[PDB]
């Protein structure tokens, strides 16, 4: 559990977004991505692992997680693929956070990443931001 | 701004 | 010390290079931005501030990282801003590792992630993104 | 590839 990832591609504003969920902690990364492509998706990843131990992330079956340039992303990056409501709830609360900072961001680009820093640093004890830490250096 | 479940969206905030 | 960061802007193939270092570790993050503006540097702390307890950053005086977009960035993540050679030290790294993956890559931007997955992983006893997640999961 | 100190490049590895 310390390296599992939910993605999923979701669409705000006439955009796509990419959202990925280390499930044990919460704790999100999200991007507006050009297109739904899996050369977007492989850039993201590739830095999403570059950051994580990332082990495994599970996804749906769309074009842009099943091409080939995702594929070869996660044999460089060593990362197992796989094709729950965690997703959907967190795309929920996401849209949530950012309907409500809008207004306070030109683009966006931004606003999402307004929400998804408010919801990384919102306590409740350990924030999904510290959550996530915390699991990794308990795992070394 | 409220964002539906279809992809459309508001500038309104309805919530 | 577990939330100084240390920011530069470094050119390769003509394009422009976003460097943040986290001085304790010697963690990095890097991306490719389409220009060296106010715009797109806020864009990156953003992101970085919703990772990491981001507390300082120093940087250099350019005009990309005293605008004023960048400064209302700070404001709202709350990271005060000040204006060493690890810069430097960092910078010859992350070269030299994207020169030695570049051809594996159709596009700059890949390789600049490549390599800083390569520098993050690396081991000499706790590579630089296991020191860095174990600083401030100490920290808590 | 090769980045120098400049903003230049080669894409011969000369090191």
């Amino acid at each position: 559990s310390p390296g599992i990832w939910q993605l999923d591609c979701t669409h705000l504003e006439g955009k796509v977004i990419l959202v990925a969920v280390h499930v044990a902690s919460g704790y999100i990364e999200a991007e507006v991505i050009p297109a739904e492509t899996g050369q977007e998706t492989a850039y993201f990843l590739l830095k999403l692992a570059g950051r994580w131990p990332v082990k495994t992330i599970h996804t749906d079956n769309g074009s842009n997680f099943t091409g080939a340039t995702v594929r070869a992303a996660c044999d460089w990056a060593g990362i197992k693929q796989e094709f729950q409501g965690v997703v959907e709830s967190m795309n929920k609360e996401l849209k949530k956070i950012i309907g409500q900072v809008r207004d306070q961001a030109e683009h966006l680009k931004t606003a999402v990443q307004m929400a998804v820093f408010i919801h990384n640093k919102k306590r409740k004890g350990y924030s999904a931001g510290e959550r996530i830490v915390d699991i990794i250096a308990t795992d070394i | 701004w409220s964002y539906f479940y279809d992809g459309s969206y508001s500038y309104y905030d309805y919530e």
